[PDB]
């Protein structure tokens, strides 16, 4: 039991790697901010760790290379993207503050590095080519990668592997430069009202109460393409840390320390401008957060120039950082444009609890929102156990109806206030905590790569191995096509069957990315398709003709002669899907045909996503007749092997652009 | 169980300690590397899909791994292993080896605690037996429809919860890789964990198929653990298939019953697990309530009582039918309820959606404005009198008559809005009817109009430096000048009073008449956007006469706005809004 | 195993010039992949904690995000989705303190 697969110690050795880029990184983006007079003094570590760099991504150079064209996997996706980014990163921040020390200039600097001049790099082109026209599209924030992605996903079916590719790779380009830092996500690309791929599989997951799903994807606030990673920071945070700092000499920490004590020793004013409703003279809500955002100003200020003079006793020079050197566009900045960004001193989370210290006070609801799960609770135990007369009129009428208006609000609709209120706070919070990164991008990124990669290694693979006897150059395959046509559209698809085909129908329609029909918790094809169906935003005069296109001597024999999966007279992204069920389906059928008229063997009509690698480079592409979705080459017979799976010297295809073509010459190889 | 036997893996780094942090599987990091879920959403599961068993992998996932998790390539791999690190601080390797070694100890402990081999022996003898679609092998496929996956992870993160509770965080995440769902918020899995939840299935789409195979296993794999049942009709199916399929697929010594009543499944200890029916009328932890739509007084009470433990989850899976799928049990539930019932509808709230959720249908078996908008815009009412610094000093007043009496297509709609902030807030509404045969219909239009204003501008003092009125003239060009000419007239006894103007086709003339026509979808487009995103809402001292007598203003507004795909408020209110070229004097 | 920090240490000598000498090689071994320790000290004493350091890091980047977008492009869709992302969180807070300022 004491050896352990080599992989899983090079794995182990990945993880080491990426945390240390990730910490890597992490440093730079530290430096973008700092003062160059002390970017000038870590020059020679930057220089070191950006050698440190180029160096190791050339020695997982070619490693990554044959990954990318091999079943990419969420691991090795983030270290690309990490090492590309540092690599960028470095090589950018090292070139900045060589350009310092020219000029001498921090504001220059500072305009250079974290971007304050740059147009706008945060746009991109794909041009996903797919067949019968090319749709392109522009990806400017993080759910439009998504959306894209799930977009190449749902037609997968009909675009090629080498223009996929192409958009993967222009995809790819982008998701360097937004989900290359992986730690801050800056808020020009994010919009967390968009809810990505994974909220509508919990939405379909969780409880509905009613409320059709697509009613339910207008309130969400998504929470997985940007997390919120509670950042905590303490009151007196310098304080604690000066006496055990790094490398000071006891007599100037001491000294420091004394100049702290010593030193020890927001636009509020806009606040009125807000709609504040209810009383005007007494507490109130307004005038509470009003006192609790001053104390806040007070406690940010106090720190500010604690470490202003802690800095002048340790080091001399009042250091000058990306909030200190544009503190002119600082300090100048509205209420809300201060509560978005602000707090170097205090917390996100301290902005929410200096907030809700103000709305929750001294009050029936308050019990309600504080713990729901009671509320539910009690309702089960409920359902369970069951001119001057103008004026004065308008001032009775007015008050009779602020009277009733509060007595609905105290009595009921608490249903609505506590979903209203709960949401409003995730509103909040959501806005101000800091958000990171998520998990989903390179997560989906490699399961579409790892399908158009595996149909390209498919197609690429089958290539040679043994005899490779083609179809789709025609001498006399007339002549043993249409007979074998005549021969299938002579049956009747025996209806008993139909559970069988509408199965095998969406288990081939559907993409790559949702499996959930391979879970070991399997769920049919149809949801499996109805999560990639509906993700990507469909017309519902297109949904039922997925679920009925089965329902029904002709549409099994929709192909012609040679051009069985050929789109070249037909243009759109909708008739182009159309066309790609109609030959889908007819696949199909004729599979189902050949296998209740002929008994020669099985075709299980197998598709070349699966088949994932095993432990190293190993994919024993099982006997049947494939898909694989390329117009150039698309059934692709494989009848018969090998002993051990993969195809080696004894594994005879058979390719053919004739659907027909394949079922006869299995027939003939079997 | 692979990834939690490794070694050292030596790899020095340059950190204080004062900030490194210890992952699992991996050495000592930097404490940014425990931020960021880029990495550690990755270092945390390349660790758990080790605890997965051979048999949650999946139909296809390689040979001997989860190969969509860990996959090196056969070059990538050899050019990693001539990678090698500073490897050593000898002052600070021993300290770093026992806290990596510790933290792989407390994780091995947990792949060796007895209430881990039962959750283990429960979700894999599930998804072994589902691969039969279980049938009555002794131990094409068996797919599970959704809500048949749903019950069963309401299930087992209770069961999980309970049996393992000082695991709570490793178990979590357990489950979220062994349902292969990952990267889910931690809200949805702590919903996961409630009691005493809802279900209600159409007949014949599969309750009892799902519910004995669970019924089954949640007995032989768990110890101990009792399971609760309940049904109106003497339960008896449900029983004896449950016998039938424990003694199939176990010893059929293994089983003791009494027909009707407690089934209990041996073991080699004493554990004895239960199934006490509570049919025909302590501790259970189940209580599958069969049937919650018919259900007598006096077995209420049970199920009441059963509440007020901390160990059962009382799922209340009960069918139902369409023909009386409002039932008087159960549907009435959602009205005031928080992530509790969740229907199986196909034919969702409205009389056809069901082209949306038709692939969502078994195969074996072959609104323009948001309702949160409207509950926040009826539950949100902002206080006009006493914010008068947020509104706009002007007013705009729409007037879209109906001219005739004793119909109920036959009111007139009267909107009064306003900018506030940069939102708007109507200020009155009228639903105006005339009186039967009168001799002067626009001059009672009119004495409506210009009843509300004077009540919103008596309420608002020195607000308004102008107001501007449209009245619709598509009815009657005439009787739309004559009501105008009124409003103009009475309002005589400040505020200017502005209408706007119309050049009908051919003319001239500019009459104190609004056309309604190419501008009509602009103002309902732009209204739907704005009343979606919380900026359209009604003033807390909102003034109508003549809603003022069997309804809220506000909730009947929101009555006609939610028929959006009689209309005269609606429309003066979506014109109103548009409303606030140059109207004139 | 050498280190690469104990084995160039000099003068400026422009990143690519390392980068041919002593890496770029086919030659060498490309051992020692450890990185160095980049943050300064003038930056630990204020933000003495990688939480307070990630807040820092994120005002700023929330600061920047601000400041390029307030020649003329005029459009910058990012730009729009961050002026209507602060005036939807104005109306929002607004509304949160005025409900509950009703409530009572
Ligand atoms: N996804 C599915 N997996 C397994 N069986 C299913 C599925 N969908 C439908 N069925 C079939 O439906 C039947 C289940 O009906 P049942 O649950 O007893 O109905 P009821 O809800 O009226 O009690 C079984 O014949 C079962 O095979
Ligand atoms: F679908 Be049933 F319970 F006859
Ligand atoms: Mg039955
Ligand atoms: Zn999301
Ligand atoms: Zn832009």
């Amino acid at each position: 039991a004491a050896p352990v697969s080599e992989p899983t110690v090079a794995r182990q050795k990945l993880l080491a790697l990426l945390g240390q880029v990730q910490t890597y990184v992490f440093q730079i983006e530290l430096l973008r901010r700092c003062d160059p007079h002390i970017g000038r003094g870590k020059l020679p570590q930057l220089k070191l760790n950006a050698l440190q760099v180029r160096a190791l991504r050339r020695r997982l150079r070619p490693g990554l290379e044959a990954q990318a064209g091999a079943f990419l996997t969420p691991l090795s996706v983030t270290l690309e993207l990490l090492l590309e980014y540092a690599w960028r990163e470095g090589e950018r921040l090292l070139g900045s503050l060589e350009t310092f020390a020219t000029a001498g200039d921090v504001a220059a600097f500072f305009t250079e590095t974290m971007g304050l001049a740059r147009p706008c790099p945060y746009h991109q082109r794909v041009r996903l080519d797919t067949y019968g026209g090319t749709v392109h599209m522009e990806l400017c924030f993080l759910h439009d990668v998504e959306n894209f992605l799930k977009q190449l996903n749902y037609c997968h079916l009909i675009t090629p592997s080498r223009g996929a590719t192409a958009a993967l790779e222009r995809v790819r380009e982008f998701m360097v430069g937004a989900v290359g830092s992986g730690l801050i996500v800056p808020p020009e690309l994010s919009d967390p009202s968009h809810p990505c791929a994974v909220c509508f599989e919990e939405l379909c997951v969780t409880a509905n109460q009613g409320a059709t799903i697509a009613s339910r994807l207008a309130d969400r606030i998504c929470n997985h393409v940007t997390q919120q990673a509670q950042v905590r920071l303490d009151a007196n945070e310098l304080r604690r840390y000066l006496p055990h700092a790094a490398g000071l000499s006891d007599a100037d920490r001491a000294r420091a320390l004394s100049v702290l004590d010593h030193a020890l020793a927001y636009a509020i004013s806009e606040l009125q401008f807000w709609l504040a409703s209810g009383d005007r003279a007494g507490q109130t809500t307004m005038d509470a957060f009003a006192s609790n955002l001053t104390a806040l100003a007070r406690r940010e200020l106090q720190q500010e120039t604690a470490a202003v003079a802690v800095e002048l006793a340790l080091f001399g020079r009042r250091a000058e950082h990306f909030d200190r050197a544009f503190g002119s566009h600082l300090a100048a900045l509205d209420m809300v444009d201060a509560l978005i960004i602000g707090g170097q001193a205090t917390s996100p989370d301290d902005q929410i609890e200096a907030l809700i210290r103000a709305c929750y006070d001294h009050h029936p609801l308050l019990r309600r929102l504080v713990s729901p799960e009671q509320c539910d609770e009690e309702a089960l135990r409920r359902v369970l156990a069951r001119w001057g007369d103008i004026a004065t009129q308008a001032a009775a009428d007015v008050r009779e109806r602020r009277r009733l208006y509060a007595d609905r609000l105290t009595k009921r609709s608490l249903a609505s206030l506590g979903r209203c209120v709960r949401e409003q706070r995730g509103e909040l919070e959501k806005m101000l905590r800091v958000s990171v990164h998520g998990e989903v991008l390179p997560a989906t990124f490699a399961a579409v790569a790892n399908g158009f990669a595996a149909r390209a290694r498919f197609c690429a693979l089958t290539a040679g191995a043994g005899t490779v006897i083609d179809n789709r150059s025609a001498p006399g395959v007339f002549d043993a096509h249409r007979f074998m046509r005549a021969s299938l559209l002579r049956h009747q698809v025996d209806p008993a069957l139909l559970p069988s085909i509408t199965h095998r129908f969406f288990e081939l329609v559907n993409g790559p990315l949702f499996d959930h029909s391979t879970h070991s918790f399997a769920q049919p094809p149809n949801t499996a398709l109805y999560y990639s169906v509906e993700n990507v935003g469909l017309l519902p005069h297109l949904k039922e003709e997925l679920a009925r296109f089965i329902m029904g001597g002709a549409d099994w024999a929709v192909s012609e002669f040679q051009r069985f999966y050929c789109f070249d007279g037909i243009s759109g992204i909708t008739p182009t899907q159309r066309a790609a069920w109609r030959y889908i389906r007819e696949l199909i059928i004729a599979t189902t045909l050949f296998a209740s008229v002929y008994r020669c063997g099985e075709l299980e009509l197998r598709r070349p996503d699966c088949s994932r690698p095993t432990s190293e480079g190993r994919y024993r592409y099982p006997p049947g007749v494939y898909l694989t979705y390329d117009s150039d080459c698309p059934l692709v017979a494989i009848v018969e092997s090998a002993p051990d799976g993969c195809i080696g010297p004894r594994s005879v295809v058979v390719y053919d652009r004739d659907v027909f073509s394949i079922l006869y010459s299995v027939l003939q190889h079997l | 169980g692979d990834a939690l036997r490794v070694p050292f893996l030596d790899f020095a780094t340059a950190t204080p300690k004062r900030h490194q942090t210890v992952v699992p599987g991996v050495g000592t990091l930097h404490d940014c590397c425990e931020h960021s879920p880029l990495f550690s959403a990755v270092a945390r599961r390349l660790l758990f899909n080790s605890l997965v068993p051979a048999q949650l992998k999946g139909r296809d996932f390689g040979g001997d791994h989860t190969a969509k998790l860990e996959f090196l390539a056969p070059e990538l791999v050899r050019a990693v292993a001539r990678l090698r690190f500073k490897e050593c601080a000898p002052a600070d390797v021993v300290p770093q080896r026992n806290a990596y070694y510790s933290v792989l100890n407390t994780f091995q402990a947990l792949h060796r605690s007895e209430a881990f081999r039962q959750l283990v022996h429960f979700v894999r003898d599930f998804a072994q037996l589902l691969k039969t679609s279980f049938r009555a092998s002794s131990l094409t496929y068996g797919t599970l429809e959704l809500f048949q996956k749903m019950i069963l992870m309401h299930a087992t993160y209770f069961l999980a919860a309970v049996l393992l509770g000082d695991h709570a965080e490793q178990v979590n995440t357990f489950l979220r890789l062994v349902f292969e769902i990952p990267l889910f918020s931690d809200a949805a899995v702590r919903h996961f964990r409630q009691r005493a939840t809802v279900f209600l299935v159409p007949r014949r789409h599969g309750k009892t198929w799902f519910l004995v195979p669970l019924i089954a296993l949640s007995l032989a794999s768990f110890r101990g653990i009792k399971i609760g049942y309940t049904a109106h009709i003497r339960t008896e199916p449900v029983f004896e298939e449950i016998d039938a399929c424990l003694r199939g697929w176990f010893g059929s010594a293994r089983v003791d019953h009494v027909k009707g009543e407690t089934i209990s499944f041996s073991f080699p200890d004493g554990s004895r697990s239960t199934i006490v029916f509570a049919s025909s009328h302590q501790d259970f932890n189940l209580l599958f309530v069969d049937e919650a739509n018919f259900i007598r007084p006096d077995a209420v009470q049970t199920i009441m009582g059963f509440l007020n433990q901390a160990n059962c989850k009382i799922i209340f899976v009960s069918s139902t039918n369409t023909g009386k799928a409002s039932t008087s049990f159960l549907y009435n539930l959602r009205g005031a309820a928080d992530e509790l019932l969740n229907v199986v509808t196909y034919i969702c709230d409205d009389h056809m959606p069901r082209v949306v959720t038709h692939t969502n249908a078994t195969a074996c078996s072959c609104p323009v404005l948001t309702k949160s908008a409207g509950e926040r815009f009826l539950l949100y009412r902002p206080s006009t009198t006493t914010n008068s610094g947020l509104m706009a000093p002007d007013l705009y007043v729409y007037v879209d008559p109906a001219f005739t009496a004793n119909t109920r297509a036959s009111g007139t709609g009267v909107a009064v809005v306003g900018r506030y902030r940069d939102d708007y807030i109507i200020f009155a509404l009228e639903h105006f009817f005339l009186r039967a045969l009168t001799g002067s219909a626009p001059a009672d239009i009119a004495r409506c109009v210009v009843h509300s204003l004077t009540q919103v501008l008596a309420l608002h003092p020195g607000a308004f430096r102008g107001v501007r009125v449209a009245v619709e003239g598509n009815s009657s060009q005439d009787s739309a000048v004559a009501i105008a000419t009124h409003v103009h007239t009475e309002m005589h006894r400040g505020p200017e009073l502005l209408f706007y103007h119309c050049e009908p086709p051919g003319s001239a003339v500019l009459y104190p008449f609004f056309l309604l026509n190419k501008q009509k979808t602009p103002a309902f487009e732009h209204f739907i956007k704005k009343f979606n995103s919380g900026g359209v809402m009604a003033s807390q001292e909102i003034v109508s006469a003549t809603v003022r007598l069997q309804t809220d203003p506000v909730e009947y507004l929101l009555e006609q706005l939610n028929n959006l795909t009689s209309d005269d408020l609606m429309v003066a209110v979506i014109m109103a809004i548009y409303l606030a070229g140059p109207p004139h004097t | 195993l050498r280190d690469t920090i104990p084995d160039c240490a000099l003068r400026s000598q422009t990143l690519e010039s390392l980068d041919a000498r002593y890496v770029s090689r086919d030659g060498a071994h490309d051992a020692a992949v450890w990185f160095e320790d980049m943050t300064p000290a003038e930056l630990e004493v204020v933000f003495p904690t990688t939480d307070a350091k990630l807040n820092y890091l994120s005002r700023t980047q929330r600061l920047a995000s601000l400041l390029t977008y307030a020649t003329p492009d005029t459009a910058c869709v990012h730009g729009e989705l961050l002026a209507r992302k602060r005036e939807r969180f104005a109306a929002v807070i607004n509304r949160f303190l005025d409900l509950h300022q009703i409530l009572r």
